[PDB]
């Protein structure tokens, strides 16, 4: 299961631009 | 005629005076009388007084030389004859003479090489023994191209100078001021000093291990004093008593002079021969290198020699300055060892017999006052107190009394200026046991209930068998006029919340040194450490240090700190971590007995789960200055490794809660449905009392440190400075990791906390640091692109981020910290300063 | 002041300052030597010291005399008249260097004036007796080929050339019937064997000040200091205080222990510096007490002396006043002599601790070794002591015009190579221990 890492990555990229 | 046979000049042997050389006269009795005088003869005479003394040269004219012929020719004419110039002996020993022989080579041999094998140097003509490092030997033995030669020549000459100049101990916490560590390998002099690690063997046994012979001292039992009766005269009885005490001083001084004479002619002679050996050994090693260099220069073709610029006088000159620097160190080290043997191994044995003489004289003099009390007319009691006062203070040894040689005086004055020579007890760990490395040979016996580890930590529990007994050397010189210090490290556990009343009220002893209800005592009552003095009469003085038990974060509670206690005429002082905390006046007390047994044991109304940790217990025979104590604090704080919150070594594969020195009441929590560090506030102490306050430490995420690569020293699990590590933490069942994003446009940025996966846009490599030069348990965490790169991204810390609404603190990486970490005093309150808190027996919450 | 006499070896015999002496150890056998009076009471005989030595021992062999000397042999030293003159002129020069400063001049003045008592322990208290080998020496005053005629003279010191070992300088006192007048308060004629050119060599490894040298290592000694060292043994012997008490004796039970003779306290007193501290205060006082008791024997003799049986021209009162002055006794109104304890103390200390090699070396700015117990290197030969380019009366080797004044550079084997020659190891004899390996 790799897509757990991708779904966290977008939340970080959201948190960064927040 | 096989067998290796070495011709040694009688000149190069050791001069060691026989015991029959020395006088026995101190054992004879003296008759003391009203007009008895002291006998001293100073071996000096001033030359200027001799040059301008009008009485010296004769005024009387010389009588005529002419007289009658001699007819009585009777006279004894001595007769001389020769003896053989060789004496052949067989021996198993390989000492100085044999080891120096191994470092020479014949004139006609070509292509010599160096070796660390003593036996190979003897067997083979082209092998020359060397006492420098494995790396020097290998570099000296290397053959190279013509273009690389002048580089190699410059390097090996430089390496020689470095190897010769080694003047420090590898173990930096050992109490040794100066040492030249290759002496053992060079000569094998004394007790097999070439075998094993010499520096290690020296720390245990001292100067004694270099001596080829331990001499048998003459220390006579001083004879009895026979006091005269003058029943008529009061005046003459008081003069006889005064002459007895004054003649007692002569016997002390003459005993010391007897010891000095034996020192100079049996011990200091041996150390002289050693200094001469090292001078020759060093010159042989230079000669071997000059022969190797010269030989390899001439293997090259004639045209290759003109692409190589070498100056052979410059090489000889540069090696010689290296030898002369090394000889200065060796002379200082050896001179120190010689004075050390005098002061620790000879003088105390004389003091033993002189105190025994003083005791017998005191019994004699008091009985004499008692026999004559009628003729003393009630002044009697003034004389009895004079006798007891005079025979209390002992004569201190001063070498300058028995010689005017400036070399010897400066040896002695240097020795006394070095604070490590004031140590009289020094407990340290070797081979699953505690022993005394002071040099005075105190007896130490550890019972089964004391836990020991190889970091010098020992644990006193409430068990009956958790005990240590130290029996002190009785022959060390300070009864009335105190002048001594005590130092140690200690970790004292936290109070139990339920049992605060037993903690705060019940005093308990940890270290006890008492004899005839007099001495000193170290005790604890809750959050107070106490030093106590007790005299012959039962009088008491105390000085204490108390740490605050209402503190968000305590620097003392269950954390290692350094204690030093100091005692002189006026004061008894406590220093904590090198700084003065408390001070009490101690003039009121008189005569404290410090020669008792020292008992390391918990004693009092204690909890059954009570314990204490201690480290590096030592005693000095002088009052340590603030500098001495601050220096000792820094030295004993040194390590290759990093430390945790409590002060114990920091470990890989150990669970840790994280603490931040800049935001002390803060902690890291993983945010709900988001991969970032949320920063909350620490939960304080819940309820009840009034005397207590603290902040919870076992809170926030449970981190764990992981090593990067297996290709390393996999002996221990200890994290060192500059190591590369992954910072991980637990998330339910799985182990997650801390990353930073590869693009970092602003100054501060949130950190990415996610499971263990090989990504392409996130860095995982952290270098653990310690930018603080003073002692600390704070470390820092540095992100880079990878191990090899010299660029540094930023340091892990905390920042207050703005995020719009339609301010919150996050676990971050920052550039601003890198611009501050190298400022002069160093900010302890910086947000990049982290400490790791493991779960510990001595802190419950 | 002190006057040094001048003469050449071939000068005629005058029976006054140039004589044919019959020296003490010849006994009454017919061996006589041409002798030169360098100052009052001091004689030079430019010839080899043969007394007690076999003629064949003057050659190098497979043996040695002393275990602690690097011994140089030369049977041809002093075998011509020209060689004897060189010796004599060299001794005159060293004597002038010694008197060039007040300290050494006073050493000579004490020696010249310290005449032996006219007697020894066997002589009755009431008598002076000059007819013993410790007081009187004969000169042959007849012409060549005539029947022997003799007269006696008093003397203090007779300096010979070397015995078999050129570099083994030595001072010697006279024993009769197993007792020594120079050790019992009386004093007696002293003899020396001396060689000015073959000097000792030492190093300063222990010294953390100046350690300059270049493999031909260390420093060579000034012959004037070597001479002054032996002259201190002469002084002690003339005043009757040559030490006989407990000696330092080396342990020899192990293979690594150095072998030497017993060392009386005097040898360490005479060197000075550090070395007197090896003599315990117990032994320092044992020696002080014995000298004093010997001196008490001498006052009692001066109070009782009535006649001189052996020489009727001796004025009893002239000699009483001379010996009073020598030993620093005091005189009461009735003319009895006694010991003043203050002036004994000052004299004893000046003789034993005043004149030392270390004190003299410092005063004359000559480098010498650090202690009696330091290592010795093989001797060297000084090329020409009679050349003022190398060696002068004023400065020895350390001449300021030649830039040899600083750091004793005139004595440094690496700097002043012109001054000396090494000696071939073939000619030296050295006691060795041959250490052969074994196991179990």
């Amino acid at each position: 299961k790799e897509d757990a890492f991708s779904k966290l990555k977008e939340k970080f990229m959201n948190e960064l631009h927040k | 005629a096989p067998g290796i046979c070495i011709d040694v000049d009688n000149e190069d042997l050791f001069f060691i005076a026989d015991k029959n050389s020395f006088s026995d006269d101190l054992s004879k009795n003296e008759r003391i009388e009203y007009n008895t005088q002291s006998n001293y003869i100073e071996n000096d005479f001033p030359i200027n007084e001799l040059i301008l003394d009008t009485d010296l040269i004769s005024k009387i004219e010389l009588p005529s030389e002419n007289t009658e012929s001699l007819t009585d020719f009777n006279v004894d004419v001595p007769v001389y004859e020769k003896q053989p110039a060789i004496k052949k002996i067989f021996t198993d020993e390989n000492t100085i003479f044999q080891y120096l022989y191994s470092q020479t080579f014949p004139l006609d041999i070509r292509d010599i090489s160096l070796t660390s094998s003593f036996d190979d140097a003897l067997l083979f003509s082209n092998k020359v023994y060397s006492f420098f490092s494995m790396d020097y030997i290998k570099t000296a033995n290397k053959v190279v191209e013509a273009g690389l030669f002048a580089g190699w020549v410059k390097q090996i000459v430089n390496d020689f100078v470095i190897e010769a100049n080694k003047s420090n101990t590898m173990d930096k916490i050992a109490d040794i001021s100066l040492i030249v560590p290759y002496i053992g390998l060079a000569l094998n002099v004394g007790n097999e000093t070439a075998k094993g690690n010499f520096e290690n063997a020296f720390e245990i046994a001292g100067a004694s291990i270099l001596l080829e012979f331990i001499p048998e001292l003459l220390i006579p039992v001083v004879g009895a004093f026979l006091l005269e009766s003058y029943i008529d005269n009061k005046n003459k009885i008081i003069k006889t008593i005064d002459n007895a005490l004054t003649k007692r001083n002569e016997k002390w001084s003459d005993m010391y002079g007897l010891i000095v004479a034996q020192w100079l002619s049996t011990v200091n002679t041996q150390f002289y021969t050693i200094k001469e050996g090292m001078y020759k050994a060093l010159n042989y090693q230079a000669q071997a290198l000059e022969e190797i260099i010269k030989y390899r220069y001439n293997i090259y073709s004639e045209k290759e020699k003109s692409n190589i610029n070498i100056d052979f006088n410059d090489i000889n000159s540069k090696l010689n300055e290296g030898i002369n620097q090394a000889i200065d160190n060796i002379n200082n080290f050896i001179n120190g060892c010689s004075v050390s043997y005098l002061m620790k191994k000879m003088i105390p044995l004389a003091v033993e017999k002189l105190l025994d003489f003083d005791n017998t004289l005191k019994k004699n003099l008091l009985n004499y006052i008692d026999e004559n009390k009628l003729y003393l007319i009630g002044s009697a009691e003034y004389e009895k107190s004079k006798v007891n006062k005079y025979l209390k203070t002992i004569m201190p040894f001063d070498l300058s009394i028995y010689t005017n040689d400036t070399i010897l005086i400066e040896m002695f004055n240097k020795y006394n200026s070095e604070i490590l020579n004031n140590i009289i007890l020094n407990l340290r760990y070797k081979d699953n046991n505690l022993i005394d490395l002071s040099g005075y040979g105190a007896k130490v016996e550890v019972y089964d209930g004391v836990e020991l580890n190889d970091k010098n930590q020992f644990k006193l529990t409430s068990s009956a068998n958790s005990k240590i007994r130290v029996t002190q050397n009785q022959n060390i010189i300070n009864s009335v006029f105190l002048d001594f210090s005590v130092s140690f490290w200690i970790r004292i556990p936290k109070y139990k919340n339920d049992g605060i009343q037993n903690y705060i009220h019940n005093e308990y002893t940890i270290i006890n040194c008492m004899k005839n209800n007099s001495g000193w005592k170290i005790s604890i009552r809750g959050n107070r450490i106490i030093w106590t003095l007790i005299d012959i009469n039962g009088k008491t003085k105390s000085v204490f240090f108390e740490y605050n038990i209402r503190e968000d974060i305590s620097e003392y509670i269950n954390r290692w700190f350094f204690v030093t206690i100091t005692n002189n005429l006026n004061n008894a002082k406590i220093y904590i971590n090198g700084k003065l905390e408390s001070n009490t006046d101690i003039k009121d007390i008189r005569e404290v007995i410090a020669n008792g047994e020292i008992i390391f044991k918990l004693d009092g109304d204690i909890d059954r789960t009570q314990f204490i940790w201690m480290k590096y217990f030592s005693i000095f025979n002088t009052e340590l200055s603030q500098s001495n104590i601050e220096e000792r604090y820094k030295i004993q704080s040194y390590s290759e490794y990093l430390k945790d919150f409590w002060g114990n070594p920091l470990m890989y594969n150990k669970e840790y809660y994280m603490f931040n020195a800049g935001n002390k009441n803060s902690y890291i929590k993983l945010k709900k449905d988001s991969p970032v560090g949320e920063i909350l506030t620490r939960s304080k102490y819940n309820q009840n009392s009034k005397y207590i306050n603290y902040r919870d430490l076992y809170i926030g995420e449970k981190f764990i440190i992981r090593r990067k690569s297996n290709s390393q020293s996999i002996n221990d699990d200890i994290v060192r400075k500059e190591d590369y590590i992954y910072l991980d933490f637990f998330n339910l069942n799985q182990e997650w990791r801390v990353y930073t994003y590869k693009y970092f446009k602003k100054e501060e940025m949130k950190l990415f906390l996610a499971p263990i996966y090989d990504s392409d846009e996130f860095y995982n490599t952290i270098q653990i640091k310690e930018y603080d030069e003073q002692p600390t348990y704070s470390c820092q965490l540095l992100f880079k692109k990878d191990e090899e790169s010299t660029d540094e991204i930023g340091l892990i810390g905390i920042h207050r981020f703005y995020e719009s609404g339609i301010y919150k603190d996050y676990f971050c990486i920052s550039k601003w910290y890198l611009k501050e970490v190298k400022r002069k005093p160093y900010n302890l309150k910086l947000g990049c300063n982290w400490q790791f808190i493991p779960k510990d027996e001595g802190w419950t919450e």
